[PDB]
């Protein structure tokens, strides 16, 4: 607790509200990844106060290859409120996100609680159903170049989420395919492998991740298990739309300028 | 026309011994003055040579199956080389390094061909006729110039980069398969090297069959029926090591192992 | 008072990754003494903060039961410290001279208790899945002893697992490669386990009674080893391929 | 082969045709052949015109050294063959008399019926995919004319690659949607697991060694025909048979078969 911690965190919470950059902390507000932890919390705490609840987490830098670019040696986890959902087929005006871009991923909904070192067995064990989804991510920072604490710190980037339709918890999403677009042309071609090699790791990877901060996966989370692809920015009128192998596409449209 | 020149045995000679000394060469897009034209001329000596030492020609590769590799290379189109019986091998068997030559994998459709597609105007439909069934594959690309520094000249003259093909054992067949949102991973020890999807390759891999198939028609040379079309990447290549085992993986496909030996 | 000082002794060798001598003559230890020093040995990792996860059944075949002069099968608890990440990667530095065996896992609904058919059985699994089992003697040059590898908790030292599948999945006879850097290091299926895996399931829970214990809802049973084990070195992926099960992995680390 | 019809070989062959009809193993003959592996072949087909003269019927092939450790052990690095006849043929549970076995040892193995004739040169994978009608589960019951097994690669591929009797199963499989390569194999005796295995031990696929038998084949002027049964090689180890065993082969996806040897 410190009276930077708190600054940074409204801050940061601020640009998310009022959908303008915030600067990058350097030096003064040069942040330890712990220091990034305790305002990642304060800046949910924020979103719960004006009445938003924890609904689920989404994992960042689900890959090897993802780790090695950024020089970090494991993935980094976001809180999913109430106040991030869109409807599924719905609207989003650009206007209230910073720079918002859209990743296509695999969520999971919880039926049971999932806690601490758990098997993938374990893990699908807890799992109610399947959907394919897009998470919309922001970076609430301006002129942003790369930091792990400053993306600890701003939530991983959670902002936005949108997930399709209900599929058996028995459905196999380790390789399916996934095309993303943008008034239907692709602008990302890619699987639900590229999640850790089978998105059930990322699933038991929330679960180590949360139990570091003795939380676990309640029953009724949504659970984003990661990006297929790489991120694409935003643009006003279009139509974005998710496809994946067996499970359907899901949709969201940009309001015009 | 003039397929047959003094200029085109001379570059095809050089690319043939190229791989016969297992060492590369400098680019030869430099003396290739007649186009593309020219490059599938050079590549059709070196098929006639290969057909001269009693080698059977077992199908066709296509290469540049994404705008953006037709663009880097000043495309507009795919483009296609030549697979023998000695380029062929099976799912786990031993790649001896001496077959390769600064070789790279890329995961595949591998469309088996059972009736002739001879005629003129080729459809799609024609197309759907004659496939039989299709399997798992790992092209094994290899280069005859130095340090893979090629253009469309070099690649189309060095038979579009062919080396050798992995085929799986199980054929499935095209009904009740969706290729266009069939995805890929391929992975080297435990690590994913390769991502993809059906729909990278050209949008479906019968769009590249489809291109293929009335590409050879007009060269005078058609796909006939046990030809097998390595339809075109499915993710980005990767290169090859000694001892390397790649493992691809294509959604209601099935698997490939691509076993490189070490020495 | 001599079990309590094998069981550090025993205990200290897993925590120092350095081998310790068999039982001999003054420390020899009897199959009750070897029962007490398993018992002791999985309460030092209790007090370190772990729980009892599972079981895993050893010498899980007639033809094994024979080649070691026993009538009948032998197993190690399992604790959470055993468990190893799916996809992840272990430091050979913190085991003495450990190697793999490609097994199939029984997730357990419901609490399974006494001598029970192959149809009781099952009826009390959520799911089943392929796994790795991490062996690891703690002994140094280990000349065959039964009481010492009762008494050094059969081994037990790593364990990871795959994906769920459906309880009624057939797993009696399924092939399984196990192998080192993509190239197959002992082949095998699943068959080799007791002839059928539910049997160890059988056996896992009438030994869990022959101590007044039974196997709770939500435990592992590793059934056995469906073939011999390979001795694990650094910078290798580890795979276990299943038929119709998938596969699971994890990796050491490089020097 | 310009000389396979030797005055050698013939002596060599009727050596083993008189071992086996006198139910007596002879001993190894690897001393006397002097021209490698190849005139191991044309001793074997000595005996197979042998066979056809007195009216038998060749089925199909088998494949030996089918593993790369058992390679070894024989200083090869390739697979043998020999030739199977309708006399070899059993079905599945048929009682087996013992008079028609000769140190008689049990392997599972993966039967390929095959409808198509693969007669040219270069024969390539898809060719046999195209030429594979369906799969058996079967038991091949070898045997050998060389006294306790005492074999190398000569007495091995010049005793017809150690063939004796192939029992196959009733019930077709087709080869799409068929894992050859993951299948588990079992072979119990007496409620006892005597050997396992799994498809991948055959050369790493059958597929793999048919497809090496073809092409051999082909190099010796008698190629796969329609209708020929490819008993493709060992998915585990090879188990000792004795009077009244009854040995149950299980391939996860294929099927089981029995092979049962009469009491003698």
């Amino acid at each position: 607790a410190a009276m930077k911690i708190s600054r940074i965190a409204q801050r940061l919470d601020e640009a998310a509200v009022s959908g303008k950059a915030t600067p990058q902390l350097t030096g003064d507000d040069a942040v330890t990844v712990r220091e990034a932890a305790e305002i990642q919390r304060l800046l949910i705490a924020h979103r719960i106060e004006r009445g938003a609840r924890q609904v689920g987490l989404k994992m960042g830098f689900t890959s090897r290859a993802k780790m090695a670019q950024m020089g970090v040696s494991d993935l980094i986890w976001g809180r999913l409120t109430s106040d991030m959902w869109v409807e599924e087929g719905g609207e989003i005006d650009l206007a209230h996100y910073v720079h918002p871009r859209v990743e296509p991923e695999i969520c999971y909904l919880l039926g049971k609680r999932l806690e601490g070192n758990v098997t993938p067995l374990e893990a699908l064990a807890a799992v109610e159903a399947v959907a394919p989804a897009m998470e919309i991510i922001d970076s609430r920072y301006r002129d942003f170049k790369f930091s792990l604490p400053d993306v600890i710190a701003d939530n991983a980037s959670s902002s936005g989420f949108v997930v399709g339709a209900w599929h058996k918890p028995e459905t196999d999403v380790s390789n399916l395919g996934m095309v993303m677009s943008f008034d239907g042309r692709a602008v990302e071609l890619g699987t639900s492998a590229a999640i850790l090699g089978s998105p059930i790791r990322a699933l038991v990877a929330a679960a180590r991740l949360a139990a570091q901060q003795g939380e676990a996966l309640e029953a009724g989370s949504l659970i984003l298990a990661g990006a297929a692809t790489a991120a694409v920015a935003l643009r006003p009128g279009i139509s974005v739309r998710c496809e994946v192998q067996n499970l359907g596409s899901l949709s969201f449209s940009t309001t015009g300028e | 026309l003039n397929w047959m020149s003094e200029q085109n045995a001379k570059l095809a000679a050089l690319l043939n011994e190229a791989e016969l000394s297992e060492k590369p060469i400098e680019p030869v897009r430099g003396h290739i003055e007649g186009g593309i034209a020219q490059a599938y001329a050079i590549q059709q000596i070196n098929v006639q040579r290969q057909l001269a030492a009693g080698r059977r020609v077992t199908g066709r590769k296509i290469g540049l199956t994404s705008a953006a590799v037709q663009k880097q290379l000043g495309v507009d189109q795919p483009d296609f080389g030549t697979l023998f019986d000695s380029m062929a091998v099976n799912d786990g068997e031993e790649i001896a390094w001496s077959r390769t030559l600064q070789p790279k994998c890329e995961a595949e459709v591998a469309l088996v061909i059972e009736r002739d597609l001879d005629h003129e105007n080729i459809t799609l439909i024609d197309l759907i006729g004659a496939t039989a069934y299709a399997l798992p594959a790992i092209e094994v690309v290899g280069s005859r110039i130095a340090n893979w520094d090629i253009n469309i000249l070099d690649t189309v003259a060095d038979n579009a980069s062919a080396g050798l093909y992995v085929l799986g054992h199980t054929p499935v067949k095209l009904e009740g398969l969706d290729l266009r949102l069939a995805g890929m991973v391929m992975e080297r020890a435990g690590q994913q090297v390769s991502l993809g999807v059906g729909a990278a390759c050209l949008g479906h891999p019968l769009n590249a069959a489809l291109w293929l198939a009335r590409t050879l028609v007009k060269q005078g040379t058609p796909l006939k029926s046990g030809d097998v079309v390595l339809s075109g990447a499915l993710g980005p290549l990767v290169a090859a090591n000694p001892g390397d085992v790649f493992e691809a993986r294509i959604q209601g496909l099935g698997s490939v192992r691509a076993c490189f030996s070490p020495a």
